[PDB]
Protein backbone atom coordinates (compact mmCIF):
# COMPACT_ATOMS: atom_id res chain seq x y z
CA UNK A 1 0.00 0.00 0.00
CA UNK A 2 2.54 2.52 1.00
CA UNK A 3 4.79 1.41 -1.28
CA UNK A 4 2.24 1.56 -4.02
CA UNK A 5 1.92 5.29 -3.46
CA UNK A 6 5.49 6.04 -3.67
CA UNK A 7 6.20 3.87 -6.50
CA UNK A 8 2.69 5.71 -8.16
CA UNK A 9 4.16 9.06 -7.26
CA UNK A 10 7.38 8.41 -8.63
CA UNK A 11 6.38 6.93 -11.90
CA UNK A 12 4.78 10.26 -12.40
CA UNK A 13 7.28 12.82 -11.65
CA UNK A 14 9.47 10.41 -14.17
CA UNK A 15 7.31 10.06 -16.58
CA UNK A 16 6.39 13.98 -16.20
CA UNK A 17 10.01 14.94 -17.00
CA UNK A 18 11.61 12.72 -20.00
CA UNK A 19 11.93 14.67 -22.46
CA UNK A 20 14.59 17.68 -20.64
CA UNK A 21 16.13 14.60 -19.05
CA UNK A 22 17.14 12.90 -22.74
CA UNK A 23 18.06 16.34 -23.97
CA UNK A 24 20.07 17.01 -20.62
CA UNK A 25 21.63 13.90 -20.87
CA UNK A 26 22.55 14.38 -25.03
CA UNK A 27 23.57 17.59 -24.01
CA UNK A 28 26.57 15.88 -21.67
CA UNK A 29 27.41 13.50 -23.94
CA UNK A 30 27.92 15.43 -26.49
CA UNK A 31 29.96 17.99 -24.60
CA UNK A 32 31.79 15.87 -22.53
CA UNK A 33 32.64 12.67 -24.13
CA UNK A 34 32.03 12.77 -28.06
CA UNK A 35 30.28 14.77 -31.12
CA UNK A 36 29.32 11.49 -33.09
CA UNK A 37 25.80 10.46 -31.74
CA UNK A 38 26.10 7.77 -33.87
CA UNK A 39 26.49 4.44 -31.59
CA UNK A 40 23.17 2.91 -32.95
CA UNK A 41 23.51 1.87 -36.56
CA UNK A 42 27.15 2.20 -36.81
CA UNK A 43 29.80 -0.25 -37.23
CA UNK A 44 27.98 -1.05 -40.83
CA UNK B 1 -4.01 -7.55 -82.81
CA UNK B 2 -3.63 -10.13 -85.31
CA UNK B 3 0.44 -10.36 -84.82
CA UNK B 4 -0.11 -12.96 -82.28
CA UNK B 5 1.88 -15.32 -83.26
CA UNK B 6 6.06 -15.66 -83.90
CA UNK B 7 5.28 -16.55 -87.67
CA UNK B 8 3.30 -13.14 -87.90
CA UNK B 9 6.27 -11.38 -87.13
CA UNK B 10 8.31 -13.05 -88.95
CA UNK B 11 5.84 -12.47 -92.26
CA UNK B 12 5.65 -9.01 -91.56
CA UNK B 13 9.29 -8.69 -91.21
CA UNK B 14 9.75 -11.10 -94.69
CA UNK B 15 7.02 -8.51 -96.33
CA UNK B 16 8.34 -5.46 -95.15
CA UNK B 17 11.66 -6.23 -96.68
CA UNK B 18 9.66 -7.34 -99.39
CA UNK B 19 11.34 -10.88 -99.85
CA UNK B 20 7.87 -12.49 -99.75
CA UNK B 21 4.53 -10.97 -99.28
CA UNK B 22 1.11 -10.49 -101.81
CA UNK B 23 1.55 -7.33 -102.54
CA UNK B 24 4.56 -9.15 -104.37
CA UNK B 25 3.24 -12.31 -105.70
CA UNK B 26 6.37 -14.31 -104.42
CA UNK B 27 5.61 -16.69 -101.11
CA UNK B 28 6.93 -17.37 -98.13
CA UNK B 29 9.69 -20.64 -98.11
CA UNK B 30 9.67 -22.96 -94.29
CA UNK B 31 13.38 -22.72 -94.35
CA UNK B 32 13.64 -18.82 -94.38
CA UNK B 33 10.92 -18.80 -91.31
CA UNK B 34 12.92 -20.81 -89.79
CA UNK B 35 15.82 -19.11 -90.23
CA UNK B 36 13.98 -15.81 -89.69
CA UNK B 37 12.29 -17.21 -86.22
CA UNK B 38 15.63 -18.49 -84.79
CA UNK B 39 17.15 -14.80 -85.45
CA UNK B 40 14.13 -13.39 -83.96
CA UNK B 41 15.04 -15.53 -80.68
CA UNK B 42 18.83 -14.66 -80.69
CA UNK B 43 18.56 -10.75 -80.92
CA UNK B 44 15.48 -10.84 -78.09
CA UNK B 45 17.54 -12.47 -76.11
CA UNK B 46 20.83 -10.40 -76.48
CA UNK B 47 18.38 -7.26 -75.87
CA UNK B 48 16.99 -8.54 -72.72
CA UNK B 49 20.29 -9.31 -70.60
CA UNK B 50 18.67 -11.53 -67.77
CA UNK B 51 16.53 -8.67 -67.03
CA UNK B 52 19.50 -6.30 -66.99
CA UNK B 53 18.55 -5.01 -70.26
CA UNK B 54 15.42 -4.35 -71.88
CA UNK B 55 12.34 -5.46 -70.32
CA UNK B 56 9.54 -6.35 -72.40
CA UNK B 57 6.70 -9.01 -72.40
CA UNK B 58 7.86 -12.43 -74.50
CA UNK B 59 8.57 -15.70 -73.77
CA UNK B 60 11.55 -18.04 -74.62
CA UNK B 61 10.71 -21.13 -75.82
CA UNK B 62 12.49 -24.28 -73.74
CA UNK B 63 12.62 -26.15 -77.30
CA UNK B 64 10.02 -29.00 -75.86
CA UNK B 65 7.99 -28.10 -78.71
CA UNK B 66 9.31 -28.68 -81.34
CA UNK B 67 7.54 -26.25 -84.11
CA UNK B 68 8.53 -23.11 -82.21
CA UNK B 69 6.63 -20.84 -84.84
CA UNK B 70 3.67 -21.40 -83.81
CA UNK B 71 3.74 -20.88 -80.13
CA UNK B 72 3.00 -16.98 -78.82
CA UNK B 73 4.34 -14.20 -77.73
CA UNK B 74 3.81 -11.79 -74.76
CA UNK B 75 5.28 -8.72 -76.26
CA UNK B 76 2.47 -6.02 -75.38
CA UNK B 77 0.21 -4.08 -78.07
CA UNK B 78 3.66 -1.15 -78.39
CA UNK B 79 6.31 -3.39 -78.73
CA UNK B 80 5.25 -5.24 -81.87
CA UNK B 81 5.81 -2.38 -84.15
CA UNK B 82 9.82 -2.13 -83.23
CA UNK B 83 10.21 -5.98 -82.68
CA UNK B 84 9.31 -7.01 -86.34
CA UNK B 85 11.09 -3.79 -88.29
CA UNK B 86 14.24 -4.65 -85.95
CA UNK B 87 13.85 -8.23 -87.30
CA UNK B 88 13.38 -6.98 -90.89
CA UNK B 89 16.35 -5.02 -90.43
CA UNK B 90 18.59 -7.47 -89.30
CA UNK B 91 17.20 -10.10 -92.10
CA UNK B 92 18.17 -8.12 -95.17
CA UNK B 93 21.97 -9.02 -94.60
CA UNK B 94 21.14 -12.87 -95.04
CA UNK B 95 20.19 -11.58 -98.25
CA UNK B 96 22.36 -9.40 -100.83
CA UNK B 97 19.06 -6.80 -99.65
CA UNK B 98 19.74 -4.12 -97.74
CA UNK B 99 17.10 -1.93 -95.08
CA UNK B 100 15.38 1.38 -96.66
CA UNK B 101 16.21 4.22 -94.47
CA UNK B 102 12.57 4.16 -93.43
CA UNK B 103 13.02 0.98 -92.05
CA UNK B 104 16.02 2.02 -89.80
CA UNK B 105 14.37 5.22 -88.78
CA UNK B 106 11.37 3.20 -87.35
CA UNK B 107 13.72 0.83 -85.53
CA UNK B 108 15.63 3.19 -83.94
CA UNK B 109 12.37 5.12 -83.21
CA UNK B 110 10.63 1.53 -81.50
CA UNK B 111 13.58 0.20 -79.26
CA UNK B 112 13.64 4.39 -78.13
CA UNK B 113 10.43 3.77 -77.28
CA UNK B 114 10.28 0.28 -75.97
CA UNK B 115 13.31 1.46 -73.67
CA UNK B 116 12.00 5.54 -72.22
CA UNK B 117 9.18 3.90 -69.44
CA UNK B 118 12.23 1.50 -68.07
CA UNK B 119 14.32 4.86 -68.31
CA UNK B 120 12.16 6.21 -66.35
CA UNK B 121 11.56 3.51 -63.77
CA UNK B 122 14.87 3.25 -63.02
CA UNK B 123 16.13 7.28 -62.55
CA UNK B 124 15.99 6.90 -58.87
CA UNK B 125 18.31 8.91 -55.86
CA UNK B 126 20.11 7.41 -53.68
CA UNK B 127 19.74 7.72 -49.62
CA UNK B 128 21.44 9.79 -46.99
CA UNK B 129 24.76 8.84 -46.64
CA UNK B 130 25.89 7.42 -43.27
CA UNK B 131 27.04 10.13 -41.56
CA UNK B 132 25.04 13.06 -42.31
CA UNK B 133 23.03 14.70 -39.07
CA UNK B 134 19.48 14.61 -38.62
CA UNK B 135 18.78 18.49 -37.51
CA UNK B 136 16.74 19.61 -34.73
CA UNK B 137 13.82 20.21 -36.26
CA UNK B 138 12.37 16.81 -36.75
CA UNK B 139 11.77 16.62 -33.23
CA UNK B 140 11.24 12.61 -33.09
CA UNK B 141 13.79 10.78 -34.52
CA UNK B 142 15.86 13.65 -32.69
CA UNK B 143 14.29 12.29 -29.21
CA UNK B 144 14.38 8.45 -30.07
CA UNK B 145 18.24 8.87 -29.79
CA UNK B 146 18.45 8.40 -33.72
CA UNK B 147 20.20 11.40 -34.40
CA UNK B 148 21.90 10.21 -37.72
CA UNK B 149 21.16 8.38 -41.14
CA UNK B 150 20.79 4.85 -41.65
CA UNK B 151 23.19 4.61 -44.70
CA UNK B 152 23.14 3.17 -48.04
CA UNK B 153 23.30 -0.15 -46.42
CA UNK C 1 18.50 -21.95 -78.30
CA UNK C 2 19.18 -24.25 -81.01
CA UNK C 3 22.43 -22.98 -81.43
CA UNK C 4 23.98 -25.28 -79.20
CA UNK C 5 27.32 -26.58 -80.64
CA UNK C 6 30.09 -24.86 -82.63
CA UNK C 7 28.96 -25.90 -85.68
CA UNK C 8 26.09 -24.49 -85.38
CA UNK C 9 27.90 -21.04 -84.68
CA UNK C 10 29.92 -21.64 -87.77
CA UNK C 11 26.65 -22.28 -89.72
CA UNK C 12 25.30 -19.40 -88.55
CA UNK C 13 27.96 -17.17 -89.25
CA UNK C 14 27.44 -18.79 -92.93
CA UNK C 15 24.14 -18.40 -93.13
CA UNK C 16 24.83 -14.60 -91.97
CA UNK C 17 27.36 -14.05 -95.01
CA UNK C 18 25.08 -15.43 -97.42
CA UNK C 19 27.39 -17.98 -98.25
CA UNK C 20 25.70 -21.43 -97.66
CA UNK C 21 22.53 -22.36 -95.30
CA UNK C 22 19.94 -24.92 -95.61
CA UNK C 23 17.78 -23.68 -98.54
CA UNK C 24 20.81 -23.36 -100.48
CA UNK C 25 21.67 -25.62 -103.61
CA UNK C 26 25.69 -25.13 -103.01
CA UNK C 27 27.63 -26.18 -99.69
CA UNK C 28 30.62 -25.67 -97.87
CA UNK C 29 33.35 -28.38 -98.05
CA UNK C 30 33.90 -29.99 -94.56
CA UNK C 31 37.71 -28.78 -94.34
CA UNK C 32 36.77 -25.28 -94.69
CA UNK C 33 34.49 -25.80 -91.56
CA UNK C 34 36.95 -27.09 -89.73
CA UNK C 35 39.05 -23.79 -90.70
CA UNK C 36 36.37 -21.68 -89.75
CA UNK C 37 35.79 -23.81 -85.98
CA UNK C 38 39.93 -23.45 -85.33
CA UNK C 39 39.43 -19.42 -86.51
CA UNK C 40 36.42 -19.37 -84.00
CA UNK C 41 38.46 -20.80 -81.14
CA UNK C 42 41.47 -18.45 -81.65
CA UNK C 43 39.70 -15.66 -82.06
CA UNK C 44 37.89 -16.51 -78.61
CA UNK C 45 41.08 -17.37 -77.27
CA UNK C 46 42.34 -13.71 -77.55
CA UNK C 47 39.55 -11.90 -76.27
CA UNK C 48 39.51 -14.18 -72.88
CA UNK C 49 43.48 -13.20 -72.68
CA UNK C 50 43.72 -16.40 -69.67
CA UNK C 51 40.82 -14.35 -66.95
CA UNK C 52 42.12 -10.87 -67.44
CA UNK C 53 40.10 -10.35 -70.81
CA UNK C 54 36.58 -10.31 -72.00
CA UNK C 55 34.85 -13.14 -69.63
CA UNK C 56 32.15 -15.06 -70.68
CA UNK C 57 30.96 -18.79 -70.27
CA UNK C 58 32.97 -20.80 -72.61
CA UNK C 59 35.05 -24.13 -73.02
CA UNK C 60 37.95 -25.11 -75.01
CA UNK C 61 38.89 -27.99 -76.54
CA UNK C 62 41.38 -30.26 -74.41
CA UNK C 63 41.62 -32.07 -78.44
CA UNK C 64 41.46 -35.56 -76.74
CA UNK C 65 37.87 -35.95 -78.42
CA UNK C 66 38.98 -35.56 -81.64
CA UNK C 67 36.04 -33.44 -83.49
CA UNK C 68 36.17 -29.74 -81.89
CA UNK C 69 32.95 -29.12 -83.75
CA UNK C 70 31.21 -31.11 -82.63
CA UNK C 71 30.90 -30.62 -78.57
CA UNK C 72 29.02 -28.45 -76.78
CA UNK C 73 29.94 -24.25 -76.07
CA UNK C 74 29.04 -22.64 -72.82
CA UNK C 75 28.05 -19.30 -74.01
CA UNK C 76 25.05 -17.95 -72.45
CA UNK C 77 22.36 -17.60 -74.32
CA UNK C 78 22.70 -13.52 -74.50
CA UNK C 79 26.27 -13.88 -75.81
CA UNK C 80 25.18 -16.05 -79.15
CA UNK C 81 24.35 -13.15 -81.46
CA UNK C 82 27.49 -11.47 -80.53
CA UNK C 83 29.81 -14.26 -80.99
CA UNK C 84 28.70 -15.63 -84.31
CA UNK C 85 28.41 -12.05 -85.59
CA UNK C 86 31.95 -11.51 -84.69
CA UNK C 87 32.74 -15.16 -86.11
CA UNK C 88 30.94 -13.81 -89.55
CA UNK C 89 32.69 -10.93 -89.50
CA UNK C 90 36.09 -12.44 -89.15
CA UNK C 91 35.74 -15.52 -91.94
CA UNK C 92 34.87 -13.16 -95.16
CA UNK C 93 38.21 -12.19 -95.67
CA UNK C 94 38.85 -15.93 -96.28
CA UNK C 95 36.00 -16.45 -98.90
CA UNK C 96 36.27 -12.96 -101.67
CA UNK C 97 33.43 -11.23 -99.37
CA UNK C 98 33.27 -7.72 -97.38
CA UNK C 99 30.73 -8.46 -94.33
CA UNK C 100 28.01 -5.82 -94.58
CA UNK C 101 28.05 -2.63 -92.76
CA UNK C 102 25.00 -3.89 -90.51
CA UNK C 103 26.87 -7.06 -89.44
CA UNK C 104 29.80 -4.72 -88.43
CA UNK C 105 27.47 -2.64 -86.30
CA UNK C 106 26.10 -5.78 -84.97
CA UNK C 107 29.38 -7.03 -83.98
CA UNK C 108 30.39 -3.76 -82.00
CA UNK C 109 27.04 -3.78 -80.11
CA UNK C 110 27.02 -7.46 -79.34
CA UNK C 111 30.81 -7.16 -78.12
CA UNK C 112 29.82 -3.99 -75.95
CA UNK C 113 27.22 -5.66 -74.43
CA UNK C 114 29.59 -8.70 -73.78
CA UNK C 115 32.10 -6.03 -71.82
CA UNK C 116 29.92 -3.89 -70.07
CA UNK C 117 28.77 -6.31 -66.90
CA UNK C 118 32.32 -7.08 -66.56
CA UNK C 119 32.84 -3.34 -66.90
CA UNK C 120 30.75 -2.29 -64.17
CA UNK C 121 31.94 -5.60 -61.78
CA UNK C 122 35.42 -4.51 -62.21
CA UNK C 123 34.96 -0.49 -61.28
CA UNK C 124 36.37 -0.99 -57.19
CA UNK C 125 37.81 1.95 -55.23
CA UNK C 126 41.28 1.31 -53.54
CA UNK C 127 41.29 1.04 -49.59
CA UNK C 128 42.85 4.26 -47.79
CA UNK C 129 46.39 4.76 -47.75
CA UNK C 130 48.16 3.82 -45.50
CA UNK C 131 49.17 6.62 -43.63
CA UNK C 132 45.34 8.05 -42.73
CA UNK C 133 44.19 8.04 -39.43
CA UNK C 134 40.87 7.05 -37.92
CA UNK C 135 39.13 10.11 -36.36
CA UNK C 136 38.19 10.38 -32.76
CA UNK C 137 34.24 9.78 -33.58
CA UNK C 138 34.91 5.73 -34.51
CA UNK C 139 34.97 5.72 -30.85
CA UNK C 140 35.78 1.99 -30.84
CA UNK C 141 38.55 1.01 -33.58
CA UNK C 142 40.25 4.27 -31.65
CA UNK C 143 40.25 3.02 -28.38
CA UNK C 144 41.32 -0.39 -29.81
CA UNK C 145 44.76 1.19 -30.23
CA UNK C 146 44.37 0.79 -34.56
CA UNK C 147 44.71 4.53 -34.65
CA UNK C 148 45.70 4.64 -38.19
CA UNK C 149 43.91 2.22 -41.40
CA UNK C 150 45.90 -0.77 -42.41
CA UNK C 151 46.61 -0.18 -46.11
CA UNK C 152 46.44 -1.63 -49.69
CA UNK C 153 48.65 -4.15 -48.22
Amino acid sequence: NRLESILSRFDADWTASDEARREAKNDLFFSRVSQWDDWLSQYT
Amino acid sequence: MQIKTKGDLVRAALRKLGVASDATLTDVEPQSMQDAVDDLEAMMAEWYQDGKGIITGYVFSDDENPPAEGDDHGLRSSAVSAVFHNLACRIAPDYALEATAKIIATAKYGKELLYKQTAISRAKRAPYPSRMPTGSGNSFANLNEWHYFPGEQ
